[PDB]
RNA sequence: UCCCAUUAGCUUGUUGGUGAGGUAACGGCUCACAAGGCGACGAUGGGUAGGGGAACUGAGAGGUUUAUCCCCCACACUG
RNA sequence: GGUUUAAAGGGUGCGUAGGUUGUUCGGUAAGUCAGCGGUGAACCUGAGCGCUCAACGUUCAGCCUGCCGUUGAAACUGCCGGGCUUGAGUUCAGUGGCGGCAGGCGGAAUUCGUGGUGUAGCGGUGAAAUGCAUAGAUAUCACGAGGAACUCCGAUGCGAAGGCAGCUUGCCAUACUGCGACUGACACUGAAGCACGAAGGCGUGGGUAUCAAACAGGAUUAGAUACCCUGGUAGUCCACGCAGUAAACGAUGAUUACUAGGAGUUUGCCAAGCUUCCACAGCGAAAGCGUUAAGUAAUCCACCUGGGGAG
RNA sequence: CACUAGGGUAAACCCGGUGACUGGGGCUAAGUCGUAACAAGGUAGCCGUACCGGAAGGUGCGGCUGGAAA
């Protein structure tokens, strides 16, 4: 219950989802 | 499951010695099979009754465990009861 | 129930920790032998066997030191559990509390303590440690 | 549960040993406040042993306060000769200790807080192990409670109601 | 008597029989009916390694390696 | 050695293999125990002897504490046969429920259209503007139409979990209590596997009132791709089919037995079966848990082994 | 005449390498743009999912307290 622990995971999820949304529609 | 005391008594008289023997493995297996068939008939109309499903599955599990007990105790009785009920499928 | 002997030990231990004077257990032959061994070694004050319509009841009266308000028994430990059975020979019999405790052991000559097991040169299943 | 002992005016053989010195800090608006805490174990080379924590602004004052508190808080440990009657495990906080009797010519196989406690209590033949944190407070307390939980064969026979348990 | 299931099916002399041949010797070892055999108690495949006693190490359990020493196996530029 | 909060309980069940198995009688001898016999250089351990000592060399006593064979024992585990009723299940009775599926019915509110009265604004904000309005808004009355959600009761209760709340009926399921009934250990857990599984999302067809991602406009700001305001499309609703995720949480797996007090509370008769808060022993690093344990013990499953890279 | 080491052929598999070009990640300093989180961090925070933005992020729907204030 610090908060930074969840902030790091939130950052990683943001980056991964941005990568996937950029890669969609391109083949 | 159109199940009432009269039907239960008829089943217990048919399977197992005396009509007061409600606890015999044969009587329990017969009762389980009867309500399994009736619940199947209910489900084919109420296809979305997921609570009546898994209640059907728990009944099937109970019947299987009683049959396994009959295997462990007296095999001839198990052959007789499955022949008289047409269970194996 | 998975281990009646461990349950008997747990009942005794919980009664001691709570400070009760009498504890009642369901009866069994091996449990009766263990109670007899405990009385002989002086860990419990008294015991009584009651034969009702069930398997029976063992009623155990515990022993408290009036000088120090301390029970005669300090630790009870089950050794050979159903998930891991333990058997020893008479040469490798355990010694409990450097010889100041007892190890109840079942041997082909009967249920006894590690001392007489070593004396008679017989091994078996180490039921429990008491001290 | 502890045997305890009144101020040992007659048993004045209490030599005092030091376990650890620490310089703790407290923060205020002006700056930082520094103190000193000492763990002191007094012992008469017999079953009598006491422990105390002395806090002051200076090392000698902290050691003196620890000596006083250790003298006030005293117990008795059932030690026969230079060994212990049986094995004993104890826990206190994050510290876990285990003591086992050894042969007569073995000495003390321990170091630090346990060794200081054993010297103060007068046990000279024992194997000691620490399986937890190395904190001085908890190590000292766990060793002392391990010693206090011991029982000599006479006491075992006494509370068992018998005389000779084939010992 | 080592790891991998990000290896689950493998097997057609393959499993058994009759007979014959062959061998120091029994045997699908080889050659002329039946469909069996092995498999989550890990078959098959892939990777890695000569194996033990020693030796070292640790309170013990155990762990590391087989340099010198002894035993067994394999090999002698490649088939 | 651990798993409430440090890494660590599977979303929840059912269930295959496997693991564990109430009490009692009688066999058997697989596990277990005991006796006897065989087998197991050098090095390593006490005692010597020789290297002027020592390393070392050598002799002898003490290790064989594994494997194999053969004789006995029967307490426990296993296997076989029989018995018992406490566990478990079936029956009967009582009581209870937002438990599931399906069909019918209802009122308040909101939106749109038509008509009547009436005219200078309505709406919105911290303040405004966008917006709607003399080609007749807001407001009010009536007629008509359609979709969605169920105020008070209402904080408790039910369900394996996710979840379940207008009324009513039909068909199911199930919990709890007792029985003077029946069977007689028929049990627990459970890798695979199967089923169910909020919201959002996808396909086909209906429906489309409110709200509202994206988007458009107006503001606030140094800018405002936001917070505020006015519009607004998927979606939100229904049927069928996918998908299989969550702070799917009590961040606490399932069984069994035992161990203090207080204060409330639901249900059928003081007492179960629940559902909530302080709090003994005990546990814990502490915060804390404490009979609904994170205490005392037994069985089985899941998971952890410094952080990042990296799910 | 069979048997076969070896040779040629084709395939397909496995193990490696290199390649115009094109993507993450780690570490070091600190150039640039902002201020997302930590206090009710100035719009409580976080989980899942969808759409959208120079970036931290924003918004919708459901959930949680590991949130004040009340
Ligand atoms: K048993
Ligand atoms: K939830
Ligand atoms: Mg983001
Ligand atoms: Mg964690
Ligand atoms: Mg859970
Ligand atoms: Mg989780
Ligand atoms: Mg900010
Ligand atoms: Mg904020
Ligand atoms: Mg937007
Ligand atoms: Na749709």
């Amino acid at each position: 219950p610090n908060g930074k622990k969840r902030k790091r995971h939130k950052m990683a999820t943001h980056k991964r989802k941005k990568r996937l949304k950029k890669n969609r529609h391109k083949k | 499951m159109y199940l009432d005391s009269a039907k239960k008594a008829e089943l217990f008289e048919k399977y197992g010695k005396s009509v007061k023997d409600t606890g015999s493995p044969e009587s329990q297996i017969a009762l389980f099979t009867f309500r399994i068939a009736h619940l199947t008939e209910h489900l084919r109309q109420n296809k979305k009754d997921f609570a009546t499903e898994r209640s059907l599955k728990m009944l099937v599990g109970k019947r299987r465990r009683m049959l396994d007990y009959l295997i462990k105790v007296d095999i001839e009785r198990y052959r007789a009861i499955i022949k008289e009920l047409g269970i194996r499928r | 129930m998975t281990d009646p002997i461990a349950d008997y030990l747990t009942r005794l231990r919980n009664a001691i920790m709570a400070g009760h004077r009498v504890v009642s257990v369901p009866a069994s032959n091996i449990k009766k032998e263990i109670t007899k061994i405990l009385f002989d070694k002086g860990y419990i004050l008294n015991y009584k066997f009651e034969e009702n319509d069930s398997q029976g009841i063992i009623k155990v009266a515990l022993k408290y030191d009036l000088a120090h308000k301390v029970n005669a028994i300090k630790k009870l430990k089950r050794v050979s559990r159903p998930g891991l059975r333990k058997y020893v020979g008479y040469r490798d019999m355990p010694r409990v509390l450097n010889g100041l405790g007892i190890a109840i052991v079942s041997t082909p000559r009967g249920v006894m303590t590690d001392k007489e097991a070593r004396e008679l040169k017989v091994g078996g299943e180490v039921l429990c440690y008491v001290y | 549960i502890v045997y305890n002992r009144v101020k040992s005016t007659n048993d004045l053989e209490l030599k005092d040993r030091l376990v650890a010195i620490n310089r703790v800090t407290k923060v205020t608006k002006g700056g930082r406040t520094f103190t000193f805490a000492a763990i002191v174990v007094v012992g008469n080379e017999d079953g009598v042993i006491g422990w105390g924590l002395g806090k002051a602004g200076e090392v000698p004052a902290a050691i003196a306060k620890g000596v006083e508190a250790a003298k006030k808080n005293l117990i008795r440990v059932p030690v026969h000769n230079g060994t212990i009657p049986h094995e004993q495990a104890a826990s206190y906080g994050g510290a876990s200790v285990f003591l086992k009797p050894a042969t007569t010519g073995t000495g003390v196989k321990a170091g630090g807080a346990m060794r200081a406690v054993l010297d103060s209590v007068g046990v000279t033949d024992v194997l000691a192990k620490s399986k937890g944190s190395s904190n001085p407070h908890n190590l000292v307390k766990a060793t002392i409670q391990a010693l206090a939980e011991m029982r000599s064969p006479l006491m075992v026979a006494q509370n068992r109601g018998i005389s000779v348990e084939k010992v």
